[PDB]
């Protein structure tokens, strides 16, 4: 459920509370929490 | 006598000599060790204790006369000043017999305190026996023939209270280097504000030395996350990093096959769980493949029972 | 740094008195000097002990 997404090389994962910070393939430790699919409704006003 | 021989020592009493009654310091052998105390004097003739019992039943024990004594422990008295002589060298009995072969391993203060025990002193006082010979035997010519004399003095003095008796062995001692990231981490900790820290005395040396041998086992020791990632996260033992699993691959692989009971050994409970992530990965390795055996191992410790020992010592 | 706005001189409202200005609201409906804020917050686990 909880997506990650590496810092430039494009990686799509998720991490658990059993690993550290760390991007799976690349190597990376600069990793960012992937955004929500989840529809946000506007006023565009 | 310690408590994994206590009905051992019991057991002798029943099987050589019935006619010595006997008593364990226990529930049987706060009033009911008071009617224990009824009669366990004329009726009852030997009294056994675990030493850690002492000091729960020590208010009506350390004040009546006794006669003969005898402690089967000869590691747990070592140098004075502890609850060892607390709740031991204040007996009244000048009969006094320890039965251990290793009462000297650490340094003579311990053999001091372990013959105060038996004799009141022969040789004297903690101050008198370090300053006769504490340093000379350490430093040491200039120091050997007048050393010599001082302890054969001391080897005279004390012989008469101890008593001294005495396939093939191969030791092989291999000498593994420090991996790049176990170099890494040897620099990056041995330059720091810690072990200056605990130099100049705020800390204790005892706990500089236990990181840096946490680093030598396996880099992946000296995490902050050790818990939380020990027995859940499948990375964490890994291979080839400690600079000794080749050697213990090799050389644990060169019996595998070869079908040599071999025994492995650590000292903390800590790289049990690094060993045995190992030894889980090689046991995956070998079944899915052919031609091989289960590794089989187990491990045992303080966090087992009392109850179990000898079975996993036996199977 | 700033944006090109239409600006008339005259005492129509009043309220153009002592440092305050008259606000076309059209502009600002379109979205004049509209602007984007963002704040970071900083957060770290913390070590009590070694272990702790
Ligand atoms: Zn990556």
């Amino acid at each position: 459920g909880v997506k990650y997404t590496c810092g430039a090389c494009a990686h799509n994962f998720s991490l658990n509370k059993s690993d550290p910070v760390r991007c799976k393939e690349c190597g990376h430790r600069v990793i960012y929490k992937a955004r929500t699919k989840r529809m946000i409704q506007f006023d565009a006003r | 006598c310690p408590a994994t021989v206590l009905r051992q020592w019991c057991n002798e009493f029943h099987r050589w000599w019935p006619p010595l009654r006997v008593v364990i310091l226990h529930a049987i052998g706060e009033s009911r060790v008071k009617e224990l105390i009824d009669s366990v004097f004329t009726r009852g003739h030997v009294i056994i204790t675990t030493y850690v019992g002492l000091r729960i039943y020590s208010k009506h024990l350390l004040k009546r006369d006794w006669g003969y004594a005898i402690l089967d422990e000869g590691h747990k008295i070592r140098n004075p000043n502890s609850d060892i002589s607390l709740t031991c060298k204040q007996l009244r009995t000048p009969n006094r017999v320890i039965l251990s072969g290793t009462p000297i391993q650490n340094n003579l203060t311990e053999l001091w305190s372990l013959f105060d025990f038996i004799f009141p002193g022969r040789l004297g006082t903690l101050p008198v026996f370090q300053n006769q010979f504490a340093i000379p035997i350490n430093v040491g010519n200039l120091q050997v023939q007048v050393g010599y004399k001082c302890a054969v003095t001391l080897k005279d003095l004390i012989s008469p209270y101890l008593l001294r008796r005495v396939p093939k062995k191969s030791e092989m001692v291999l000498f593994c280097k420090l991996t790049a990231p176990q170099h890494a981490l040897y620099e990056k900790f041995l330059r720091s504000d810690e072990l200056s820290r605990i130099l100049q005395g705020k800390r204790q040396v005892l706990y500089g030395i236990d990181i840096l041998r946490k680093i030598c086992n396996h880099p992946d020791l000296v995490d902050v996350h050790a818990k939380r990632r020990s027995k859940k996260d499948p990375t964490y033992g890994s291979a080839s990093k400690s600079g000794k699993m080749q050697v213990v691959k090799k050389l644990l692989e060169l019996w595998k096959s070869q079908g040599h009971k071999t025994l492995l050994f650590t000292q903390t409970r800590q790289m049990l769980d690094i060993l045995e992530s190992f030894l889980e990965r090689l046991n995956a390795k070998g079944a899915e493949e052919e031609d091989f055996v289960p590794f089989k191992f187990l491990r045992m410790d303080g966090t087992t029972s009392i109850g179990v020992r000898q079975s996993l010592v036996d199977v | 740094a700033g944006q090109n706005a239409i600006v008339a001189i005259a005492c129509y409202s009043g309220y153009n008195q002592e440092d305050s200005m008259i606000m076309n609201q059209s502009s600002i409906d379109r979205g004049l000097f509209r602007s984007l804020f963002f704040r970071s917050y900083m957060d770290q686990e913390k070590r009590f002990g070694i272990s702790i």
